[PDB]
């Protein structure tokens, strides 16, 4: 079969530098009748149905990503990233004109490189609703660091789980292609107040250590 | 609101003086006694061209707009009767109901009726006359301008009370030119049988008599098409249901001939994996003809079997049966992975015209040795058991397809229901005509198909689907003649439709044709 | 380019049914084999199947041969969409992908050519896993106390539970400020649905300036509201 | 590059001889005579 699939899932390009998003089929894409390269790059927003913008493995669409666009190479292909680490940092994958089962890869991302800089770590028992707060105990949040490189910790009940808390995570929080999230210590509903401690913490890979502060169980 | 136009809206058709002469002409004119639309404003159609009039004493109507859009999406003609002079423009204007730019042309120049015609390259005519609701009095409009502009006019508006609109039909007119070159009176030849009579005689006075004026002809009310019943369908019904469908390394074929090639069943074929017709499109191919269909079949891994086209270059088709550029014809395909595949999938058969690439199972492809007779490592046979997996869908798995290039392989000829006793067009096989088809007593021999008259013209047909003999009469036609007393005595007239039956049009069936408007009398004179 | 669009966004359950719609025109409707393009929200979408939308002549990707169905509608400027025995990724959004037209003078159904690669896409109509909780009123008040609040790490936030959609109408912060995306949507978690612990940057005056909301539901959860929360 | 044609260059009039003529693209051949007809202003 054709096996149209992407290679990096994400980039970490330097600002004003270049890199490539990469993709391939398993075999023969420069098909034997003409070598007419039966693949092209989709680029779009994350999670979207695919639309081609680096057309026919050697060309580009009207107003296409250009510096983020690219070309085929045998069984493989790439989309570029020349100064494209933001705004032109699309979800991208190659796709085949080759066959019925041929389709786009999972939208691997062009993006800027980000450091694992320290999160906004602090103490945080639940508010007065601590008798039903659950996962909310030891609440901490992060910004200005790589998207999974900084997080809250399970510091409640003195469990000290550095960067290992239960969390929600989302979109951008700084120009380094940095991204943002928040998290807390795992507990049962009344256990958010009813733990042996309500201390809170957060950690990142580029910090000298995790950071934290103490508090009383459900203290408000 | 609507009102009778009477005789208004005649204009000098052309730029020439004529003496006291009756001149016959064809032009866009307001038909006599037609409806003006009366208004007391909205955008309207221009249609073919517009008569216009009003009684705005204080010059209340100030102008007009014409075009397709009447808005800046394209150019539009503007006319304004400004207090100093007439002003005309063609800009891509953009305004509401009335204003209170690519301007490629410009020009400057209740007691009364102000009256105009607009026509189209564009032209205007006018008159301006005292009045007392349109007058029953007659007067033609003098020409007033011709403009070179050639604007696309389909609609018009008005800029500013009572005013009127009516549409110029194409019409034949007789015009009474006069001693000063003026038009004094006019006829409209299409108005009534007396107006046809005046035009035919080129005269405003008509003497007592009977006069020819026109040919009455019944028009064919529909078209009937007939052919023999469909029979003996093409072998495609076996071909595209064959579980034994041919391996591309050993492709096989047969001449589809003396058959109903029901290609419409393939055109609509919602189950077909593909269609690949390099000849006629399948909607036309459902009604095609050829000496025979060169129908042939092959199968391979789907993505490789997709190489099968006339004038194609794919290595798998080179390794099976790749067609020349002259092999333009019909084609169709099916999902072999669902039924034609073996336990090894495409390994059920030898993979990718029939054997026309010099293809056979012996040594074939590779120059690595002098092709000593081992089908493998010496000189590879390319068309070995096909690589497509049984667990894949028929693009990654095996697929099967067939095609045929183009006096005996004939598409089905559809037929209408029969009709009787009406003037209709008829096609029966290669025989075409127009007539009243009627059921008949006229027996003729089993192989025979047509009647004839002594003049060697068609007279009857055997219907090809229920073998009755239909006697054919031509659609009724005859002279139209106007009986009239002298116009000097009366304007009342009676029409004779010569040799027609009065069913076919007070009324009287004479022995010479249907007579209309005349009263039958039993006295004699 | 093409008239590409998507519609009918709803919850659909794994092993159960689903429904959808898409918009079509020109060569993608009557001159090419269009792709039904879909995926779980963690990735760019891919071909559920290939459809020739006049008469509908159809082929499917073998992961979705049973789980998803598509139908002809190209003269209706459309393509019809459905599911039965849905995949584990039943929350997958989907839309039409506008396939490139037939590149040569063959006639009839062009499925002998191309793939899911297309000159336009219908932007993706959303979905949710109908086997998960369909509500979202659940909330859990907490955010950074006086070690960061009223100071150099202040955030407005709360935890959220039992949500059908990932978005929450509580927005983590109470509307006074929400700097950076750290007021994040809920995600699949131990609440039997989407769950959250979000906190975006907030006013540096106090924990009440850094005010919060915790309700996990959006409009698709039938419980979307600014239900209150607080730091410390 | 009908609104922009070049010059309509014209001769003098020659009465009472038999002459070939073009008037406005009407063409013919005859004796042009002064005459008492009363054409309407546009004709
Ligand atoms: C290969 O054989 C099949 C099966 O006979 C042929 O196609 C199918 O033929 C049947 C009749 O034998 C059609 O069924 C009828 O359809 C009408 C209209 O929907 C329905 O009212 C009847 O109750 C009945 O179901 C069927 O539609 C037709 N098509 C398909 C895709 O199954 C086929 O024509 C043969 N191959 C060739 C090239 O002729
Ligand atoms: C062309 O095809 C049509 C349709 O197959 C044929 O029509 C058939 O015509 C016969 C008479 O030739 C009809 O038979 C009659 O049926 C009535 C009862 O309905 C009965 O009272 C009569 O004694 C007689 O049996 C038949 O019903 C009719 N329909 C069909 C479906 O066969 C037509 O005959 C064919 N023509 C030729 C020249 O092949
Ligand atoms: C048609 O022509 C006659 C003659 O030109 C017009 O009648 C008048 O004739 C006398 C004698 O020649 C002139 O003094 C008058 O000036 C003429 N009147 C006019 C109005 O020209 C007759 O009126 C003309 N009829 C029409 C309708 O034009
Ligand atoms: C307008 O035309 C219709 C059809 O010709 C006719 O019935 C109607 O009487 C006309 N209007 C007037 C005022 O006669
Ligand atoms: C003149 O015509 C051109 C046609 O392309 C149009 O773009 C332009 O806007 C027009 N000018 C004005 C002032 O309407
Ligand atoms: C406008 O006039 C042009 C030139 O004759 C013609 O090609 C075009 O079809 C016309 N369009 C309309 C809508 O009148
Ligand atoms: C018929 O024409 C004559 C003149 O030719 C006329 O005097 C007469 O009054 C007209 N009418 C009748 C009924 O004779
Ligand atoms: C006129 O037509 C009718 C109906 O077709 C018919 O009955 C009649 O015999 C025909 N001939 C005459 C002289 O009426
Ligand atoms: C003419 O004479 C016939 C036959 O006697 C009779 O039926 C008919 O009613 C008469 N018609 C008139 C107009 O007198």
């Amino acid at each position: 079969d054709i096996v149209m699939t992407q290679s990096p899932d994400s980039l970490a390009v330097s600002l004003g530098e270049r890199a490539t998003i990469n993709c391939r089929s398993s075999q023969s894409v420069l098909y034997s009748s003409n070598n007419e390269n039966y693949l092209a790059w989709y680029q779009q927003k994350p999670g979207q149905p695919p639309k081609l913008l680096i057309y026919w493995a050697s060309t580009r669409e009207s107003g296409i990503p250009d510096r983020f666009s690219g070309s085929g190479s045998g069984t493989d292909f790439t989309l570029t990233i020349s100064r494209l680490q933001a705004e032109d940092v699309a979800v991208y994958y190659c796709q085949q004109y080759y066959s019925l089962p041929r389709t786009f890869g999972q939208g691997t991302k062009v993006e800027i490189k980000r450091t694992v800089a320290a999160p906004s770590v602090f103490i945080f028992p639940p508010s007065d609703e601590q008798l039903k707060s659950g996962t909310a105990s030891v609440v901490c949040l992060l910004n200005n660091f790589y998207p999974r490189e900084a997080k809250v910790q399970w510091k409640v009940d003195n469990a000290l789980q550095s960067g290992n808390s239960q969390e929600s995570v989302t979109e951008q929080d700084s120009k380094d292609s940095t991204y943002s999230l928040s998290s807390t210590l795992t507990l049962s509903k009344a256990d958010y107040e009813k733990h042996k401690v309500y201390a809170c913490e957060v950690t990142h890979q580029g910090l000298s250590s995790p950071v934290t502060k103490s508090f009383n169980r459900g203290e408000c | 609101a609507y009102t009778n136009s009477f005789t208004r809206g005649v204009y000098y058709p052309d730029k020439v003086f004529r003496s006291s002469v009756l001149h016959s002409t064809q032009d866009l004119f307001l038909p006599f006694f037609s409806n003006v639309t009366w208004f007391h404003n909205p955008v309207l159609p221009f249609n073919d061209g517009v008569y216009f009039a009003s009684t705005e004493k204080s010059n209340i109507i100030r102008g007009w707009i014409f075009g397709t859009t009447l808005d800046s999406k394209t150019q539009s003609l503007l006319i304004v009767n400004n207090a100093t002079n007439v002003v005309i423009k063609v800009c891509e204007f953009q305004f509401c109901n009335d204003p209170f730019n690519n301007c490629t042309f410009e020009y400057v120049s209740f007691k009364n009726l102000r009256e105009f015609v607009f026509k189209n390259y564009f032209k205007i005519y006018s008159k301006h006359t005292p009045i007392n609701d349109l007058p029953q009095g007659f007067s033609a409009l003098e020409p007033l301008v011709d403009l070179p502009i050639g604007i696309n006019i389909t609609r018009f508006q008005t800029l500013l009370a009572a005013y009127y609109v009516g549409y110029l039909q194409p019409r034949t007119f007789l015009l009474k030119y006069n001693e000063n070159g003026t038009i004094t009176d006019a006829v409209d030849c299409a108005l009534d049988p007396l107006s046809e009579t005046k035009c035919t005689l080129k005269s405003f006075t008509v003497e007592k008599g009977i006069y020819q004026t026109s040919n009455f002809r019944v028009q064919p009310t529909e078209s009937i098409v007939r052919f023999p019943n469909i029979t003996n369908l093409c072998p495609f019904g076996e071909v595209f249901n064959a579980t034994r469908f041919a391996s591309v390394y050993a492709w096989n074929r047969k001449r589809i001939s003396n058959c109903v090639a029901d290609y419409s069943v393939l055109y609509n074929s919602a189950s077909f994996s593909t269609f690949k017709c390099y000849g006629v499109s399948p909607t036309k191919l459902n009604d095609l003809c050829f000496t025979n269909v060169y129908a042939d079949s092959f199968v391979i891994r789907g993505d490789e079997v997709r190489q099968i086209a006339p004038g194609q270059t794919g290595k798998i088709a080179d390794y099976n049966y790749k067609l020349p550029d002259d092999f333009t014809g019909c084609v169709i395909a099916w999902n072999s992975n669902n039924l034609d595949s073996k336990v090894g999938g495409n390994y059920n058969y030898l993979y990718r015209k029939p054997f026309e690439r010099d293809i056979s199972e012996a040594i074939y492809q590779a120059g690595s040795t002098p092709c000593n007779g081992v089908e493998g490592y010496n000189c590879y046979f390319p068309l070995q058991s096909y690589g497509f997996q049984p667990t894949n869908g028929v693009g990654y798995q095996p697929y099967r397809v067939v095609v045929l290039s183009f006096a005996t392989v004939c598409g089905p000829k559809k037929s209408t229901n029969l009709v009787k006793n009406k003037c209709v067009n008829f096609n029966f096989n290669g025989l075409t005509g127009t007539g009243v088809l009627t059921e008949s007593n006229k027996k003729f021999l089993p192989f025979q198909q047509f009647g004839r008259d002594i003049a060697d013209t068609t007279d009857a047909v055997r219907d090809p689907q229920t073998l009755e003999i239909l006697d054919i009469t031509p659609c009724s036609f005859g002279g139209v003649s106007v009986i009239t007393p002298g116009t000097n005595t009366s304007n009342e007239v009676a029409v004779l439709y010569q040799d027609v039956n009065c069913t076919e049009v007070n009324v009287f069936q004479t022995r010479a044709g249907c007579l209309i408007g005349a009263e039958h009398v039993n006295n004699s004179y | 380019q093409v008239q590409l669009v998507q519609s009918g966004a709803e919850v659909k359950k794994p092993g159960a049914s689903v429904q959808v719609s898409c918009q079509a025109s020109a060569n993608t409707f009557t001159n090419h084999y269009i792709h039904w393009v879909r995926q779980a929200p963690g990735q760019g979408l891919e071909w559920m199947g290939i459809i020739y939308p006049t008469g509908g002549n159809t082929i499917y990707a073998q992961g979705f041969q049973g789980r998803v169905t598509m139908t002809r509608d190209t003269s209706l400027n459309t393509i019809y969409l459905e599911l039965s025995s849905l995949r584990s990724e039943d929350t997958a959004v989907y839309y039409c992908a506008r396939d490139v037209r037939v590149d040569d003078s063959w006639s009839g159904y062009d499925l002998l050519s191309g793939g899911t690669y297309f000159d336009y896409w219908g932007q993706g109509t959303l979905v949710t896993v109908s086997s998960a909780s369909t509500k979202g009123p659940s909330v859990f008040p907490l955010a950074p106390s006086s070690k960061s609040t009223s100071g150099g790490t202040a955030a407005l936030g709360c935890l959220v539970k039992d949500y059908f959609p990932e978005p929450v109408t509580v927005s983590w912060n109470s509307g006074a400020l929400t700097s950076g995306v750290h007021t994040f949507p809920a995600v699949l978690q131990s609440s039997g649905l989407y769950s959250l612990s979000s906190v975006v940057t907030v006013p540096s005056s106090s924990l009440g300036t850094q005010t919060y909301i915790c309700n996990v539901n959006h409009k698709p959860s039938n419980t979307k509201v600014d239900k209150k929360v607080e730091p410390k």
